[PDB]
């Protein structure tokens, strides 16, 4: 059957994922039929909004055609509003293997079960402390400046050069 | 039916957190709108070069495209997206095909995607500055200290 | 001349003393004890710092 | 287990048929059940073998458990991804690909998507210290050696 063949995968970009920060889901699509797909239309229903909020992507989106031998890609980027397992589950894509033929559903790949971390971790981890730093300079100052001024101009009233 | 005057409202997203992301992912989302009402308008979406079917969200008038690249090569600058309808996008296969200037064909619209670097760690570890900040200011209180006491 | 020296003496280990402690801390803290539970590395940094400069405030002379 | 006549499978190679050592290769598999009944897909598996010994086990890779359900007349795709060691590059290898399947009624069936040889690839991708210093030497040998012979004649 020379048939249009759509493979899908559902994958994340994310090394890790962590709440609050945003986390990438990639749709990608690769045209191994023969023929053309027509009309084709990729759901994904499995994120609900309370757990994650959209930055930016929408989740449902149409294709017009694929041509034979290529593929496309689709990005979405969420963000876990809360810290705990979620299964990854699988999208749905339906589109038409042949010119008015029937309409053909196919599920995309399933990343599984996925552990999403606690904020207070990754701070401590990856976040630069530039402001606490300077603050601590600056804390620090009246410690040791004054003091060393109190010396030095102690000094510069008995260091007079023989 | 070609869209007459099309009036965009481009926005633009990019990965600006590498240690969490495998690569930095741009997207580009238009919620495009005509005059003639022309709903359904098939989209594409080229990039340097590389061309990418633009995706129509489930909403009339929304479109997306979002097309990946590798961190050590999403250098900071600026990006330009230019589109191109079916009856253009033909065109465009055939003048690359064809070897001719890409740029004779004029895009029906434009967006620029600003992407200021992602983050590949500090480049000298704060720690490592506060440490010898500090432990120049010890070195000069010990050359002080030594003064007094020699 | 002891009001010169007490003060001044007063003055520099003042200033010597604390510069001693934040720097061994800052050190101990982040390279020494830096995989260390932050109470752990916190009570092993200041006692440290502090502690050893107890000890080598008499091992300075 | 052979592999049953209602389902149809395929296996699509994202980077190529190059197999690069200690890089991530990512393919994904598809599934189309022809049948009037349905699917479950159990798990995936991949490993390596002896060319001349198909036999012998070189490495396992763990098994992804999919324990996923195709309806009749439906496709699915599933992703496997692996990462093979450095020093296998430049060596052949007999690579399998097996998806394990059955039915509701309790009949197991298996079928080896992917049976053939892979070859893993050499690279240089960078001129690394190494490469530097082996430029260091050679141009210093030579270095001493024109010194050395200016300095003796």
């Amino acid at each position: 059957e020379e048939g249009a063949r759509l493979l899908a995968s559902k994958s994340l970009l994310n090394r890790y994922a962590v709440e609050g920060r945003d986390l990438t889901l990639q749709y990608n699509i690769y045209n191994v039929g023969s023929s053309a797909a027509l009309d084709v239309e990729l759901s994904d229903d499995s994120f609900p909004p309370e757990d994650f909020g959209i930055v930016s992507g929408m989740l449902n989106v149409k294709w017009d055609r694929i041509a034979p031998a290529s593929n496309v890609s689709h990005t979405v980027v969420l963000r876990p509003l809360k810290a705990g397992y979620f299964n990854f589950t699988s999208a749905t894509v339906t589109y038409l293997a042949q010119e008015d033929g029937p309409v053909v559903i196919g599920f995309t790949s399933a990343p599984g079960q996925g552990g999403i971390l606690a904020q207070r971790e990754f701070d401590r981890r990856f976040s630069p402390h530039f402001l606490d730093w300077a603050a601590f300079g600056v804390m620090t100052l009246p410690s040791i400046g004054i003091p060393l001024l109190l010396w030095y101009s102690s000094k510069r009233k008995y260091d007079t050069p023989k | 039916e070609a869209c007459v005057e099309p009036q965009i409202t481009p926005s633009y997203y990019t990965t600006s957190d590498a240690v969490i992301s495998t690569e930095t992912v741009f997207i580009v989302e238009i919620s495009l709108t005509c005059k003639n009402r022309v709903q359904n308008m098939a989209l594409y979406a080229d990039v340097s070069g590389k061309q990418f079917p633009v995706t129509r969200g489930q909403d009339v008038g929304r479109y997306q495209v979002s097309w990946s690249l590798d961190h050590k090569s999403a250098h900071a600058g600026t990006y330009e997206v230019r589109f191109f309808d079916e009856e253009s996008y033909s065109l465009l296969r055939k003048a690359q095909r064809n070897n001719e200037d890409i740029s004779i064909i004029p895009p029906l619209f434009t967006v620029s995607v600003d992407h200021r670097g992602t983050w590949n760690g500090p480049w000298v570890s704060t720690e490592v500055l506060a440490a010898a900040i500090g432990l120049v200011i010890y070195y000069l209180a010990f050359s002080a200290k030594s003064h007094i006491q020699a | 001349k002891n009001e010169v020296a007490d003060y001044e003496a007063t003055t520099f280990s003042i200033f010597y003393n604390n510069t001693l402690f934040l720097v061994l801390v800052i050190v101990a803290s982040f390279f020494i004890l830096k995989n260390f539970n932050p109470t752990v590395n916190y009570i092993l940094s200041i006692s440290a710092s502090s502690g050893l400069i107890a000890l080598l405030s008499t091992g300075s002379k | 287990p052979e592999a049953s006549p209602s389902a149809d499978t395929t296996i699509l190679f994202v980077k190529g048929e190059d197999f690069p050592a200690n890089n991530i290769v990512k393919f994904l598999v598809g599934f189309t059940n022809k049948g009037t009944e349905d699917f479950i897909v159990e798990s995936l598996d991949a490993s390596f073998r002896y060319p001349q010994d198909y036999q012998f086990y070189i490495q396992n890779f763990t098994a992804l458990p999919l324990n996923t359900v195709v309806p009749p007349q439906r496709q699915a795709t599933f992703e496997y991804s692996f990462i093979p060691a450095e020093p296998m590059g430049g060596r052949p290898f007999g690579l399998v690909i097996n998806l394990n399947y059955k039915d509701l009624n309790g009949n197991v069936f298996q079928d080896a998507v992917f049976n053939q040889t892979v070859t893993i690839i050499e690279r240089e991708d960078g001129l690394d210290g190494e490469t530097i210093f082996m430029y260091m030497f050679l141009a210093g040998l030579g270095l001493l050696v024109v010194v050395g012979l200016h300095q003796l004649l």
